[PDB]
């Protein structure tokens, strides 16, 4: 939800009081999440059709299903 | 006759289905065939062997990595020809370049394998 925090000098009585709204690390949270997934599926991917690769068959995929 | 058809843009190659097998005359032209069968890859069935299946006679390298190769075959009935074949063989005797063949049938091997790009 919210946080605040206050600022204040140790000898002093004058106190500063921020508020913020956590739904802004939320969001980047989130984003940095989603994109670490993606990037995590994508290089598994990747690695998949890679070594398929390195089987090194001539056809494509559906080629060599229809085979 | 109908146990095989003449590959298109060819007129002395054929290939049987029952058999498998994808022949080219040596000196002879195909004649009456009312249809024809665009070629594929898929027609050189790969052959699988433990052991690899010996030949004899003629034999020439077309695709070392895909164990392609043209076997020197004569039809009982004395008709010369070559054989195309795919899979696991080996020579009883020393391979032969392609450059020994003739004309006719290196023309026809050049239609059949080069890709139309």
């Amino acid at each position: 939800n919210k946080v605040r925090t206050v600022t204040e000098i140790v000898n002093s009585d004058e106190k500063i009081q921020k508020t913020y709204e956590l739904a802004e690390f939320d969001l980047k949270n989130l984003s940095s999440l989603e994109s670490y997934e993606t990037l995590k599926i994508k290089l598994a991917l990747s690695k998949y059709m890679a070594m398929l690769s390195t089987l090194e068959m001539t056809q494509p995929l559906l080629e060599i299903f229809r085979n | 006759s109908k146990d095989f058809l003449q590959l298109k843009g060819t007129m002395n190659a054929f290939y049987a289905p029952k058999q498998r097998i994808l022949s080219i005359l040596a000196v002879n032209r195909l004649f009456g065939a009312t249809e024809t069968i665009d070629f594929h890859p898929n027609l050189l069935v790969y052959r699988q062997s433990s052991p690899p299946v010996r030949l004899t006679g003629d034999v020439y390298v077309v695709d070392k990595n895909e164990k392609v190769f043209l076997v020197k075959h004569v039809f009982s009935n004395t008709v010369p020809a070559y054989l195309l074949i795919r899979g696991d063989y080996e020579s009883s005797s020393d391979l032969k370049s392609l450059r020994d063949l003739n004309p006719w049938v290196q023309n026809t091997l050049l239609k059949l394998l080069i890709p139309d790009s």
